[PDB]
């Protein structure tokens, strides 16, 4: 179905991008998602964010972010990498808008396994979690989420 | 010496292409200072399997268009670009 079979998100990178969220109910807030493959299995180590502009339905990255972070993880040690990105949907809930999915084709185009991550602070899902999805245009070029633990 | 083989030197330069997304090799391509930025990205994007549309250029601490040259960059063997694509959400 999707070049990547399931998500594997550490708690603390899970829990930047939701108080990263959580910080700004009135924008969208975007970042980095940063971690590496393992067979099927995507890994997310850590979400960073930088400098952006956001509205309610719309948020753009600086692309000197990317830039910065790429250069760094490279440059040093770590098999790390920047494997997809985040924004939040603040009251909106959680999909892939047209905007997204062209931003996340593109991701995908440079690192086939690369995900996009959604997340809607002003709800919670249901037990209770936090209200989130993480997607990936498949194959057949459809939106799916992933199985995230 | 094959005619070509003259084409294959032209231009010591060297240059390091990082894909800002994904782990995969860094490219180290063989440039002249009279190239364009353009003219790098095509071959990155032609070595990546990229389209031609989507991405970027930066170097140092910025964008680079595709019109400028690398000799007007002050670009130099050795040094490092990144290739970048758009992160924006709605
Ligand atoms: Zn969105």
């Amino acid at each position: 179905a999707s070049a990547t079979a399931r998500v594997r998100i550490y708690p603390l990178a899970l829990a930047k991008v939701v108080k990263h969220a959580a910080s700004s109910l009135q924008r969208e807030v975007a970042g980095l998602l940063v971690g590496k493959s393992a067979g099927k299995v995507l890994e997310i180590w850590d979400a960073v964010t930088g400098e952006q502009y956001g509205t309610p339905a719309y948020v753009q990255l600086d692309e000197m972010v990317m830039a910065k972070v790429a250069e760094e993880l490279s440059k040093s040690d770590k098999n790390l990498y920047i494997v997809g990105w985040y924004h939040s949907h603040p009251g909106l809930d959680v999909f892939l808008s047209p905007t997204d999915i062209d931003t996340q084709k593109r991701y995908q185009a440079m690192f086939s396994k690369a995900v996009a991550l959604v997340v809607d602070p002003v709800d919670y899902a249901k037990i209770s979690s936090l209200k989130f999805k993480v997607f990936q245009i498949s194959k057949e070029g459809r939106v799916v989420s992933l199985p995230v633990s | 010496i094959p005619t070509t083989e003259n084409l294959y030197f032209q231009g010591h330069m060297k240059i390091k292409i990082v894909p800002a997304v994904g782990g995969g090799s860094p490219l180290e391509l063989e440039v002249a200072p009279n190239a364009t930025v353009g003219a790098v990205r095509t071959k990155v994007c032609a070595m990546k399997k990229l389209p031609p549309d989507t991405t970027r250029l930066t170097y140092k601490g910025r964008a680079l268009k595709d019109t400028e040259t690398l000799e007007s960059l002050g670009v130099a063997d050795g040094d490092k670009f990144v290739l970048i694509t758009r992160t924006v959400g709605g």
